[PDB]
């Protein structure tokens, strides 16, 4: 019977050992556990129905056992990057029914894959990405305590210290939500928007996750293109008054704003950004004024500008225009 | 930095 051995192998890999008296048989035994996974990695991504209910509890307890551990201040990196690769496939079969999931992977689970995302190996927090985007996915029941919990992980990384080196990967998955997002857009994701993603411009490792921010800044004016005002105005709050390279990121966040800014918006906020962009193009640092002066290779800008001369030209040159 | 697919929300 194959559903017996398959559990076999999943248990096989709950046994984790060391020998420091015997440094082959430690080899053989990794040799044995990798290639258990990678059997059983083939074996779900390319049979058909050999997911069967009796699994499940197997699986998530081979995942929590190698998976759910501390992480120190990892090196067995080929066996964790079998376990979530197997998991990975395991979530995305189509044999994959999340009704009989929903009893093994609940809110403790998701809580405990979270402390993972601490970890320092770029690598793993790439799997914990796709793994938590899976999850959200396909559980409906789960959606919302991630946000609350992801929520709490930004409150606590602005505020409180709480330094973490998920904050980027963490953006990226809101990201793929926030495009998804429904007609009238909850106050609930407004408020997130607003007192939580700006915010998030004020921290000093900006230079990490900012990317992943700007991306989630422009999917959310992309939906309800209302929220572009109190964005644009909260972004020259938090623009970096001392001249500094950084300056560079808010210009690219700010002509990816402009690329989809509603023309009836840009009005309500064109005079307060040009005081300030005219201040870039006379910044003391060259790379500043030289993306600042790269926004005029935008047509879009161009037009919104020509539409618009009367009021942006006086800003920009005040030596030459009048009001 | 792109790459996941969105996930339309719908009734919880």
């Amino acid at each position: 019977d194959q559903e017996k051995l398959f559990i076999q192998k999943l248990r096989q890999c709950c046994v984790l050992f060391d020998f420091v008296s015997d440094p082959l048989s430690d080899l053989k035994w990794k040799e044995v556990k990798r290639a258990a996974l990678s059997e059983m990695v083939e074996y779900i991504t390319h049979n058909r129905n050999v997911i069967t209910e009796p699994i499940y509890p197997e699986v998530v307890h081979m995942f929590a056992v190698n998976m759910f551990r501390t992480l120190p201040p990892e090196a067995a990196w080929p066996h964790l990057q079998l376990v979530y690769e197997f998991f990975l496939r395991f979530l995305e079969s189509p044999d994959f029914q999340p009704n009989i999931a929903k009893k093994y992977i609940d809110q403790k689970f998701v809580l405990q894959l979270l402390e993972l995302f601490d970890s320092e190996d770029p690598r793993e927090r790439d799997f914990l990405k796709t793994t938590l985007h899976r999850i959200y996915g396909k559980f409906l029941g789960l959606r919302a305590y991630i946000r609350k919990q992801i929520n709490n992980i930004f409150y606590r990384f602005i505020y409180e210290t709480e330094h973490h080196n998920g904050i980027a990967e963490l953006l990226e998955i809101l990201g793929s939500i926030i495009n998804g997002f429904a007609l009238p857009l909850k106050e609930e994701h407004k408020i997130f928007l607003l007192k939580v993603l700006l915010p998030l411009h004020k921290v000093k490792s900006l230079s990490v996750y900012h990317p992943q921010l700007a991306y989630c800044v422009v999917q959310f004016l992309e939906k309800d293109s209302t929220l572009t005002e109190p964005v644009v105005m909260a972004l020259l709050k938090y623009w970096p008054k001392t001249h500094s390279p950084k300056e560079v990121m808010f210009l690219n966040e700010l002509e990816e704003i402009l690329d989809v800014i509603e023309p009836s918006e840009f009005v309500k906020i064109m005079e307060p950004l040009f005081r300030q962009l005219a201040k870039c193009v006379s910044s003391p640092h060259f790379q500043v004024a030289e993306r600042a002066l790269y926004y005029w290779n935008n047509e879009y800008i161009m037009s919104l500008i020509s539409d618009n001369a009367a009021k942006i030209l006086p800003i920009m040159f005040p030596s030459l225009y009048r009001n | 930095f792109s790459g996941l697919e969105p996930i339309e929300e719908e009734p919880e």
